[PDB]
This record gives C-alpha cells, sequence and structure tokens, in this order.
C-alpha cells in the first residue's frame, strides 16, 4: 500500500486550497483521515471520512472551512479548504484507518504528507 | 474535550535499560494508543489497546493503563530506541493526541 | 440399521433442516454458535456477531445511553439493525423502564456501529447479570458462558458478514420466538 500527496506550497492569508492524496489496497473497505502537525511538534485531527462518503466529520477548528471528498474510482482524496490563516501553516498527512482488534478502529499507514504555508 | 499530559518531555537513557512513559488524562479514558515517530518522517502505529503490540515491534515493548493514568514500558532498549512518542485517545470527539515525548540515548 | 430379534430391524430417520428454513412463508431470525466462542444472530438483513470479554470500548460519560427504543434511532441509519437490536434485547428480557440502560454510539461518529452491555458478576448489576445469564442459556443451546465470576465481563455486538458454515439449527429459533413477545417477522 502506498500514498502520495500533492497541492501543497505557499499561499496568501485568505486564499483557498485543494490538496490531493492511494494505491495497493482496494481502499473501498477502509475509512481515512487527514491530520495536521504544526511547526512545533503537535498533532491534531482535521478531517475524517467514512468508508462510504455519506458521513464526513471535521472538528471545530476547521468547521465551515475544511471539506474532504474521496474519488473512489480514482482511489484519491481531494480536500478543499478556504479562508487561509497563518495558524494553518503545517504538515498535512493523509492516513488510512481500519479495525485492528475485534473492536479497535485506529489509524494505519500515515502518508508522507505535504507542507502548507501562509505568508 | 479530553486533554492529555505526558511525562516527562525529555529522556536520556543508557544503552540498554528499562524506561517508563507516563500519560495522564483530564477525565477517565477506557483505551489509549501509542504512536512512534522518527525525525524527518511520518508517525507509525506502535501500540493499540494499551496492551497490543504492533506488527513488527521487538518483544521488549509493553503498555498498561488504569482509569486516567496509562504507562508505556521498555525493558531493554538499544540505540534504535531514540525517537518521539505520541499518546492518542478516541473516546470523545474530537480525538486528541498527547504533547509528544522525545527520548534520546546518552 | 441392523437386524434385531428374528424378523425385526432397527433403522432411523433424520429430518432435513435447510428445506424447512428456506420454505417458511416468512423470514426467521436464526441463532448460531461457531467454533466454541463466536455467537451469531441473523435477522432480516442484520447478521450480528456477539462476543464476551473484559474490554471496555464504550463509556457512559461520552456516548448515548439508550433507555427507550425511540432513542435507538440515533445510533444506526438502517431500520433493520434497530429492529434486530430492539427485538433481541426484548427476547433476552430487558423491559426498558425498570433496568439499567445500555450504551451505544452517535450515528454521525465515524466509527461504525456497535452496542455493548456490562454483565460483570459484582455487587451492583448482580441481578441483571444473573438474568442475562439465564436469557443467554435459554437462547443458546450449548452456551459457552465466558467471563466467569470475577473482575469484569462485557458483551459486545458488532455487524459482520454472515459466515456460510453455521449449522442452521432450529431449537434456538423456537426459543427465540417463544421468549420474544409480539415479535413481528417480515416477508
Ligand atoms: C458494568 O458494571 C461493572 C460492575 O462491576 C462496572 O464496574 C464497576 O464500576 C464502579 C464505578 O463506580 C466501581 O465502583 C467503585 O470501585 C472502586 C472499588 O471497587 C472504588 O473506586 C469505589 O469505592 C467504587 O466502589 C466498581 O468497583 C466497578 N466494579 C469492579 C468489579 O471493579 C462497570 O464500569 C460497568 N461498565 C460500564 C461500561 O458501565
Ligand atoms: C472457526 O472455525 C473455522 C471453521 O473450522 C476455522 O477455520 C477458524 O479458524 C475458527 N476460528 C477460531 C478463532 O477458532
Ligand atoms: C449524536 O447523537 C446523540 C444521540 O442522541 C445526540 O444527542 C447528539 O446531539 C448527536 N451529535 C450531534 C453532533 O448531533
Amino acid at each position: 500500500v502506498a500514498l502520495v500527496e500533492s497541492g501543497g506550497g505557499l499561499v496568501q492569508p485568505g486564499g483557498s486550497l485543494k490538496l490531493s492524496c492511494a494505491s495497493g489496497a482496494s481502499f473501498s473497505n477502509a475509512g481515512m483521515s487527514w491530520v495536521r502537525q504544526t511547526p512545533d511538534r503537535r498533532l491534531e485531527l482535521v478531517a475524517a471520512i467514512n468508508r462510504d462518503g455519506d458521513i464526513t466529520y471535521h472538528p471545530d477548528s476547521v468547521k465551515g472551512r475544511f471539506t474532504i471528498s474521496r474519488d473512489n474510482a480514482k482511489n484519491t482524496l481531494y480536500l478543499q479548504m478556504s479562508s487561509l490563516k497563518s495558524e494553518d501553516t503545517a504538515m498535512y498527512y493523509c492516513a488510512r484507518e481500519d479495525y485492528y482488534g475485534l473492536y479497535f478502529y485506529v489509524m494505519d499507514y500515515w502518508g508522507q504528507g505535504t507542507s502548507v504555508t501562509v505568508a | 474535550q479530553i486533554v492529555l499530559t505526558q511525562s516527562p518531555a525529555i529522556m536520556s537513557a543508557s544503552p540498554g535499560e528499562k524506561v517508563t512513559i507516563t500519560c495522564s488524562a483530564s477525565s477517565i479514558v477506557s483505551y489509549m494508543h501509542w504512536f512512534q515517530q522518527k525525525p524527518g518522517t511520518s508517525p507509525k502505529l506502535w501500540i493499540y489497546g494499551t496492551s497490543n503490540l504492533a506488527s513488527g515491534v521487538p518483544a521488549r515493548f509493553s503498555g498498561s493503563g488504569s482509569g486516567t493514568s496509562y504507562s508505556l514500558t521498555i525493558s531493554r532498549m538499544e540505540a534504535e530506541d531514540a525517537a518521539t512518542y505520541y499518546c492518542q485517545q478516541r473516546n470523545s470527539y474530537p480525538p486528541t493526541f498527547g504533547g509528544g515525548t522525545k527520548l534520546e540515548i546518552k | 440399521a441392523f437386524k434385531i430379534g428374528l424378523h425385526t430391524e432397527f433403522q432411523t430417520v433424520s429430518f432435513s433442516m435447510v428445506g424447512l428454513f428456506s420454505n417458511n412463508p416468512h423470514d426467521l431470525p436464526l441463532l448460531c454458535t461457531l467454533n466454541k466462542s463466536h455467537l451469531y444472530i441473523k435477522g432480516g438483513n442484520a447478521s450480528f456477531k456477539i462476543s464476551f470479554d473484559d474490554i471496555a470500548v464504550l463509556l457512559p460519560e461520552y456516548d448515548v445511553i439508550i433507555q427507550h427504543p425511540a432513542d435507538m434511532s440515533w445510533c444506526s441509519k438502517s431500520d433493520d439493525q434497530i429492529w434486530l437490536s430492539q427485538w433481541f434485547m426484548n427476547a433476552v428480557g430487558h423491559d426498558w423502564y425498570l433496568d439499567p440502560p445500555f450504551l451505544c454510539r452517535n450515528r454521525t461518529k465515524t466509527e461504525g456501529f456497535i452496542f455493548q452491555v456490562n454483565t460483570s458478576k459484582t455487587g451492583i448489576n448482580e441481578n441483571y447479570a444473573k438474568k442475562f445469564k439465564t436469557g443467554m442459556h435459554h437462547l443458546y443451546r450449548e452456551y459457552p458462558d465466558s467471563c466467569l465470576d470475577g473482575k469484569l465481563c462485557l458483551m459486545k455486538a458488532q455487524p459482520t458478514s454472515w459466515p456460510l458454515q453455521c449449522p442452521l439449527d432450529h431449537v434456538n429459533t423456537l426459543h427465540f420466538l417463544t421468549r420474544g413477545k409480539n415479535i413481528q417477522l417480515p416477508r
């Protein structure tokens, strides 16, 4: 299983971005997520997409500005996020998510990630 | 909004020793996961269920927990054991991570 | 089958099972136990799997504490799962107004569907534990009866694909129909 990312870079404080992230696994039987790592080493989950794209969730810090949609036919994910702010300059990881243990639903195979900068 | 406090932030052990990592919560948490990260890379899953080792971890790592306080344990560590560790809980949304702990070898 | 006596023979007759089940006018919920641990209940389109262990995956503080079938609509998006869960709890005996509630997940959460009940044989919930033990014994022929009297014991039910090897027994179906009151079988 492999994952690649694209669309990162530097953008003015107030623009909009579309980040693209899969191969190997059929991925139609896995639920995935996107997480942020700030220049100081701190992690936070920003996007979570269910196996079926019917249920999609984001926390308060990105509510109303971050959306994630997966193209199953291309086995890809596009995350569209508007209203760029300086605090949203960090590394972004797209990670798989599957059941390890009869009841545990944990992230798997965090991707390489891409850098997003506001300046 | 569960918050996680890790202890201690900085480690410097000896080339082969037993080390412990404390991870306390704000409220009660049932289960907790541990992730490992090397500089200039991406985190990899290491412990799930507070008692389940990851696919490919040497049989010297272990975890335990009770209520609010959880612990990670290394019995006999080598140089390869020098990296950053992250707590994670997924009981009440949003899922929250720890502050991160860096462990280095003297 | 062999000769017994001088003119008499001893022979046996065995009744089929797949024909009776596939031939009923309605769809019957069937219970099964595979290997020595894995319990299974299949309703209309809900092929639920049941296991027992002392692992707490749900907590009262951050969950939905279902007390009434009306609140069950906040857990799953499909009505068949709601029907199966409600009627299974009714069949084992869980009159919803005098008993502790049971815990489930909000539907909008991205962690699937699961429901769990604690039946540890401790001071509190001892009566509920014994009642659930009797219900499990009545609803399953050879009950393994895991999580013996000790620290903790929690049962979990999760949705899995129906395995194509369960012995389609019918005694358990009869007991499920007998214990369950006013159960309406579709089709
Ligand atoms: C399902 O029921 C079991 C029944 O044991 C629950 O475990 C029990 O949780 C209560 C919480 O108040 C514990 O009471 C406290 O425990 C200790 C002493 O044991 C102490 O802090 C207090 O004095 C108080 O008694 C109780 O001990 C504990 N039972 C055992 C055997 O440890 C369990 O939490 C329930 N599960 C769910 C998901 O609600
Ligand atoms: C369950 O039974 C099947 C069929 O014999 C077998 O392949 C499988 O390994 C068993 N699983 C367990 C956990 O015993
Ligand atoms: C999740 O479902 C519960 C169960 O009723 C409900 O109280 C809660 O409001 C739901 N969450 C959201 C964000 O709507």
